[PDB]
């Protein structure tokens, strides 16, 4: 349901 | 939050996501309450009855949004955690006493017209603002019901007589408490739900026109049940706590 | 905070929400 979070974090 | 509204963007720029890195999902609301420091409910990092523990590096803080499920790009700032201080004298054996947790934040937080901190109650404030009939306002991505929302959610809720909320409940209610809602014949509806502990519950001081933090979203049997109530951290009875904490951290 | 409480999409532009006043109104 989430979306996508940058890799970074 | 049930039978609340959608929030309007900037309408709480102290609001804080707590998310789960791996499986990424809302874990809890909180708040935002300077640039490094972060106020939950205790309970949504530790409770050993549901082997929940969590630590630092298990998280992250989300701080900026209004969307629950999207990446809100150039808007949302991410943020890891530096260290969990729960209070030593929280009580999750039994009924949830004290259930207040800070979040010390790897870095500052720039803030933004959407990122900005809620003010913490003096004795003074505490004195005036909590009394039965004064509504506070609570919001969350929790449930809307007993799905869930694409936009955080907000409903206002008056503070209920001490002897109400003990007569509503078997749990033994505390100082460090308080409850909120409608009463069955009042009409109106609401409640915090599954998803909203730790957020904050936050009053409009008619005196200086800020906003306080008076309470977080602690506990509830159910959600929006008639003759039951919404429990949150009295913030001001555990201020020495949380100043004690930032003084010594 | 100096500057805590304080919107800047409200209190630091004069605006209103539109549920705030159900709050002052019940501080009777
Ligand atoms: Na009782
Ligand atoms: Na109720």
């Amino acid at each position: 349901d989430f979306e996508e979070i940058p890799e970074e974090y | 939050i049930v039978e609340g509204s959608d929030a309007e963007i900037g309408m709480s720029p102290w609001q804080v996501m707590l998310f789960r890195k791996s499986p990424q999902e809302l874990l809890c609301g909180a708040s935002l309450i300077s640039d490094r420091w972060v106020l939950t409910a205790a309970h949504c990092l530790l409770y050993p009855p549901w082997d929940k523990n969590f630590t630092e590096n298990d998280l992250l803080v989300r701080i900026g949004k209004h969307s629950r499920t999207r990446y809100e790009r150039n808007i949302e700032k991410i943020s890891m955690l530096e260290k969990i201080y729960i209070h030593p004298r929280y009580n999750w054996r039994e009924n949830l006493d004290r259930d207040i947790a800070l979040m010390k934040l790897k870095k500052p937080v720039a803030f933004s017209d959407y990122i900005h901190p809620v003010c913490l109650p003096d004795r003074e404030t505490a004195a005036s603002l909590l009394q039965a009939g004064y509504k506070g306002r609570v919001t969350g991505w929790g449930n809307l019901k007993e799905g869930q929302p694409s936009v955080l959610q907000v409903v206002n809720l008056p503070i209920v007589e001490r002897p109400v909320c003990k007569d509503s409940t078997r749990i033994r209610i505390t100082d460090n408490m308080f409850c909120a809602g409608y009463k069955p014949d009042e009409g109106k509806r609401g409640d915090a739900c599954e998803g909203d502990s730790g957020g904050p519950f936050v009053m409009k001081s008619p005196f200086n026109n800020r906003w306080y933090q008076m309470g977080i979203v602690s506990w509830g049997e159910g959600c929006d049940r008639d003759g039951k109530y919404g429990f949150y951290t009295h913030v001001f009875r555990l201020k020495k706590w949380i100043q004690k904490v930032i003084d010594q951290f | 905070e100096a500057d805590c409480g304080l919107r800047p999409l409200f209190e630091k532009k004069s605006l209103e929400d539109k549920t705030e006043r159900e709050l002052l109104e019940s501080y009777i």
